[PDB]
């Protein structure tokens, strides 16, 4: 890729969106259209639950904004504690892979202000690299169980932090094509 | 060793009715097994919800 005078710009304003799409998601308390309840007793018959991972609520109903955080409970004959549930529920009942591509990510911005500061360390900007690689597999990995749980029919469609969220992703790896562009840059100029 | 537990647990593990039974079982979401003839057992798990 040419034109490396704004590829640096071109990079740091495609980390940014990334970054603002990835928090606006996992900071809204609903990420794809579902059919359910807002909150459990549009409260018990029918709505469009607006599903999310962390956080979940609902869209056209005869009330809305009754959102709900994620929590568990109880099925005939347990088998709650087996290998396969058990893990099952430990990994759902949790925001962690969203919110660790979130810092990730924000981590991956703090990394390339050392552009400015601490500059000339050159090669450091492979962290940016990893960042955006590691953001990428937490979100797709969050996406994943996400959805698997989800699928469990209650005619599930996509809503715009979903789409917010998934689309990280592909930014994300356009901004490590050029993070690595400006990597091996760097190394050209460490070896001349 | 079961009959030493129904004699000696509580509430009252028996039941009057296969109905009551059934009910236990159910509120119980298997909790309690009901100990019944099997010509009712295998009636019931015909029987809608057949839970």
């Amino acid at each position: 890729l040419f034109d490396r005078g704004v590829q640096m710009l071109l990079t740091t304003v495609g980390a940014f969106a990334a970054f603002s799409l990835m928090t606006i998601a996992v900071g809204t308390d609903y990420w794809l259209y579902s059919r359910g309840v807002c909150k459990t007793k549009k409260k018990n018959e029918e709505v469009m639950t607006h599903s999310g991972l962390w956080r979940t609520c609902c869209l056209e109903g005869n009330f809305k904004g009754l959102c709900k955080q994620i929590d568990h409970f109880p099925e005939d004959a347990d088998y709650e504690a087996d290998t396969a549930e058990y893990f099952l529920r430990a990994v759902r009942a949790s925001s962690i892979f969203p919110i660790l591509s979130v810092i990730l990510l924000f981590m991956g911005g703090l990394c390339i202000a050392a552009s400015e500061f601490y500059k000339t360390r050159h090669n450091i900007i492979l962290s940016a690299g990893i960042f955006f690689v590691s953001a990428g597999l937490s979100n797709i990995i969050g996406i994943i169980v996400y959805i698997s749980a989800n699928a469990g029919k209650n005619s599930y469609s996509y809503g715009w932090s979903f789409y917010f969220g998934a689309l990280s992703f592909i930014i994300a790896e356009m901004v490590g094509v050029l993070a690595v562009h400006m990597f091996i840059d760097r190394h050209k100029q460490l070896t001349g | 060793k079961m009959w030493t537990y129904m004699r000696s647990a509580e509430p009252s593990v028996f039941v009057r009715t296969t109905a009551e039974g059934v009910a236990r079982v159910r509120k119980s979401k298997g909790k309690y097994a009901y100990l019944l003839e099997s010509t009712m057992n295998e009636y019931i798990e015909q029987r809608k919800p057949c839970d």
